[PDB]
């Protein structure tokens, strides 16, 4: 009767004592919406396992005999052989199907949950928010009685057919979605999201075309892309709960999720969120929807009668709550409190802290930092001879997130330490030098280049002493730099660098990069040419022309960081482009009737277009023919109707599914009936990879 | 990687800081397709 009771759904007196709270959290409610969400979540995870989890690519990620460096959360965990991994993914698929159809619900939920987290913890480079959310939802649904309506288990057991469910099942899911939206909103109250830096280039997509009728591009990328996201996150947190605002909230949230689905390649996240949005509606919407149908449809759709009494609810008449009700209430409160606390728990696990906070995946900071790496140098010193050599940047690795986290760097260093003795290197000392810029700042080092990472000190709960601080004092320079970016020709390029005091950068300008210059913006630096061992100290606003094809060094010799820039152009490409333009002009002159004189023999292949019965073409002719072919191919690609594109998309997805299924079958046969001869294995593997056509 | 050509680089080809271009906006929230 009270307005607060109507709006919030409960009275204040319900919270006076613990028993009343348990009764409130275990009151009867309709099961229909929970069942629909169960079905959609199961179907989406079934589609997601062969696509993103990596079942199709599992034969080239956990291959036996290959030496790779892993990045697991705990060093104790190690991958199993390939066949057992395929078995694990098969169990995942079976669990997802069971959740979808509601057949043996608890067993299916466990079979989905345990393998999923085993795979999730096995590699930190495959962590993202939409995977953590799926894991959390699977964890939650293991305890909720979501099989009471529209489930096969209902048909096999009368007691669980169209029965009541406790209210905390809906409350936990609603709180989870609200926490996702609200924490995403509050995390986006950062200087790099409210000022237009993050996602600065997403306003050029054609989906934003109508907004450009009334707004300029600069304003469209700030009011709509950035501020709209923040407002929608917070409001979609709040709007859906209340009855007044649910329609507008649903409209805006659905539009938001569809646009996110089209703009990005996140995967199934948008569809799961769309499926979760109806959960805030009344718990009986599918029942009334089934009622509003012809009788013919009602003979196939789920039941429309009112639900029966259950045993997992507290009924007011009174009934003394037992044990499961109290456990449910405690689980709800503790789980929601833990979900609130965990995204802000970065002051305890300071070992994983970096320029950003903590490992990525459990903070809900989506699309808030973008990184641009320039160079990665890995040096090694042998412990027997003293030789100094350089390794390839990404050897014995499958992901490139080790350039931004210290712990992954330590693991990579240990892996290299154990693997290099196979290549005639004794106990080495390995150094790393990595350049990275966040949200278009000056490029600066992330780890100290003078520290042996193999013998460095790292613990999870102490701050790392070899991570350079983010120089945020040079943030406003991003204005001026942009102006400098717009003052160049179509050939020149610019790279901005900010270096710490004491350190030095050694660089080798390639012979191709003629006309390379260095200019100083702030600080004091000294540029040294080692060809003649001559060093000059540069002051503010001074420019120098570096040699091309030699070694040079830049030292920082100021109490504060020094900011400078490299401006360079590629001479070889410019000369090649001039020659190509000349050749095209000659071809056009021949075609239009001018240049009546006989063509040179080198030009004859160009008109003929085929190297048959003649001398091999020069590199220039080959380059021209390749460019023409590439341009024609791109033009043909552009002029493709929609239906052909859709058909190709469907065929590719069918290929992925078929390969996953056949490889899983081969692995299971190998486990059960043993491994046949190599020829049969080769034949089966060849048959698996065949394109559908 | 093996053959002592994918695990080692010479000095000049490992210190080439500047490279001409004719990902740079990765968000860490995008699944990378492999095949
Ligand atoms: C001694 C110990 C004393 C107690 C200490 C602990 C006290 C804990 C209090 C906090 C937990 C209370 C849980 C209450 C459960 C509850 O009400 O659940 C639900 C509410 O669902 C939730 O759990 C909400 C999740 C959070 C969503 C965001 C809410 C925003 C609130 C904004 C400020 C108001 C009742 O829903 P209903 O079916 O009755 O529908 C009501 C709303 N309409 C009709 C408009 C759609
Ligand atoms: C109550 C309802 C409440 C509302 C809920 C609304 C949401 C429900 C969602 C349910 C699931 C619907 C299907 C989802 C499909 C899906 O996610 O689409 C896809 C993934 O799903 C698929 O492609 C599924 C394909 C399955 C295979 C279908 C094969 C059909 C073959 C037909 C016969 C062909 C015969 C040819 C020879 C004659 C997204 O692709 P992507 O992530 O790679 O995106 C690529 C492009 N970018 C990156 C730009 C985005
Ligand atoms: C890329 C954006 C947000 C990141 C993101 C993603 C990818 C998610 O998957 C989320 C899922 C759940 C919760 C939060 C998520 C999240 O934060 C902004 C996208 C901006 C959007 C495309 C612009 C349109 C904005 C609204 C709908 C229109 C308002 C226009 C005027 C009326 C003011
Ligand atoms: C190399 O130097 C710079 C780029 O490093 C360019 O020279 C520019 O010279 C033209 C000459 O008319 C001016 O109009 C431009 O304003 C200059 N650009 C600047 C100062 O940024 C050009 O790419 C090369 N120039 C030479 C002489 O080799
Ligand atoms: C050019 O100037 C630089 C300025 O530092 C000189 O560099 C230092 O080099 C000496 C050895 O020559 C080292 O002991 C110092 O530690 C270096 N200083 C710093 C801050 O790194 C360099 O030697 C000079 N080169 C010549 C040929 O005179
Ligand atoms: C400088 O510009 C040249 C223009 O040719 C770039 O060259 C191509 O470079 C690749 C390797 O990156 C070679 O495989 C091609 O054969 C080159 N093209 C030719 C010869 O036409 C070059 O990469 C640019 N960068 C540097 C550092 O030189
Ligand atoms: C040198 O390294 C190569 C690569 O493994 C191989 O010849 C052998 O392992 C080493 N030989 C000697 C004599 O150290």
């Amino acid at each position: 009767d009270s307005r607060i009771g109507k709006l919030l759904g409960f009275e204040w007196t319900d919270l006076s004592s613990w028993r009343r709270l348990v009764t409130l959290l275990n009151r009867p409610t309709d099961p229909a919406s929970l069942a629909v969400f169960r079905f959609l979540f199961g179907f989406l995870m079934v589609l997601d396992i062969p696509q993103e989890r990596g079942l199709s690519s599992l034969d080239r990620k956990y291959l036996d005999g290959l030496d790779v460096c892993r990045f697991p959360l705990l060093d104790a965990l190690r991958p199993l052989p390939l066949d057992w991994m395929y078995l694990v993914y098969t169990i995942m698929f079976l669990g997802a199907l069971g959740m979808m159809l509601g057949l043996c619900y608890r067993i299916s939920c466990v079979l989905f949950l345990l393998p999923y987290w085993y795979v999730f913890l096995l590699d930190k480079t495959s962590w993202n928010n939409h995977s953590y959310l799926y894991g959390l939802l699977a964890f939650q649904l293991t305890f909720m009685d979501a099989n009471h309506y529209w489930s096969v288990d209902g048909l096999l057991n009368a007691h669980r057919r169209n029965a009541h469910v406790p209210l905390w099942n809906y409350a936990v899911l609603r709180g989870q979605i609200f926490i996702v939206y609200f924490i995403a909103g509050v995390k986006k109250l950062d200087a790099d999201w409210v000022e237009g830096y993050s996602m600065e280039y997403l306003s050029r997509h054609w989906l934003f075309s109508p907004f450009k009728l009334l707004l300029s591009e600069e304003l469209t990328s700030l009011l709509v892309v950035h501020w709209g996201g923040l407002l929608l996150d917070l409001s979609a947190g709040f709007l859906l709960f209340f009855d007044v605002s649910r329609s507008i909230g649903l409209f805006f949230v659905s539009y938001f999720h569809c646009m996110n689905s089209q703009l990005f390649s996140i995967g199934m996240f948008s569809y799961v969120m769309l499926a979760s949005s109806p959960l805030f509606c009344s718990p009986e919407w599918p029942r009334k929807l089934v009622s509003y149908c012809p009788r013919r449809l009602q003979q196939l759709l789920p039941l429309k009668a009112a639900p029966q009494p259950s045993v997992s609810c507290v009924y007011k008449r009174g009934q003394k709550p037992g044990l499961r009700h109290q456990l449910g209430a405690a689980f709800t409160l503790l789980y929601l409190l833990e979900q609130l606390f965990l995204p802000y728990s970065h002051f305890l696990t300071q070992g994983y802290n970096n320029w950003t906070n903590g490992l990525y995946g459990y903070s809900w900071d989506m699309m808030v930092h973008s990184r641009s790496h320039q160079h990665v140098k890995i040096t090694y010193r042998d412990g027997r001879t003293g030789e100094l050599g350089y390794l390839n940047p990404g050897v014995f690795t499958q992901s490139r997130r080790w350039k931004d986290h210290a712990d992954m760097l330590k693991q990579y260093a240990t892996c290299l330490s154990r693997l290099l003795p196979k290549y005639n290197v004794t106990e080495p000392q390995i150094y790393f030098d990595i350049w990275v810029s966040i949200n278009d700042r000056f490029q600066q080092r992330i780890f100290d280049p003078r520290v042996d990472i193999v013998q460095a000190a790292w613990s999870p709960f102490q701050r790392t002493s070899w991570v350079q601080p983010l120089l945020m004092d040079l943030s406003p320079w991003r204005a001026k730099l942009q102006e400098i970016k717009s003052s160049l020709d179509n050939h020149t390029e610019v790279v901005f660098i900010a270096d710490f005091p004491g350190l030095h950068l050694e660089n080798f300008v390639s012979e191709d990069l003629g006309n390379t210059s260095i200019q100083l913006l702030q600080g004091e630096v000294t540029v040294e040419l080692v060809a003649e061992q001559k060093n000059q100290t540069l002051r503010e606003g001074e420019k120098m022309q570096l040699p091309a094809g030699e070694y040079h060094k830049v030292y920082t010799t100021s109490p504060s960081p020094s900011c400078y820039m490299y401006v360079y152009v590629n001479t070889t490409e410019l000369a090649l482009e001039q020659d190509l333009a000349y050749l095209q002009e000659l071809k056009e002159k021949v075609e239009n009737g001018s240049e009546t004189g006989p063509l040179p023999p080198e030009l004859q292949p160009l008109l003929e277009g085929e190297v048959k019965g003649g001398p091999e073409p020069t590199p220039l002719v080959q380059t021209f023919l390749r460019r023409q072919q590439r341009l024609q191919e791109i033009e043909r690609r552009r002029n493709t109707p929609f239906h052909e594109r859709f058909f190709r998309f469907l065929l590719r997805k069918l290929y992925v599914f078929r390969r996953s299924f056949l490889m899983t079958c081969i692995s299971l046969r190998n486990l059960i009936l043993g491994r046949p001869s190599l020829e049969q294995l080769a034949q089966e593997v060849t048959y698996a990879n065949l394109r559908p056509f | 990687e093996e053959t002592d050509q994918e695990v080692f680089l010479g000095p000049p080809e490992a210190q080439s800081f500047l490279s001409s271009h004719t990902l740079t906006e990765r968000f860490w929230e995008s699944y990378i397709y492999n095949g």
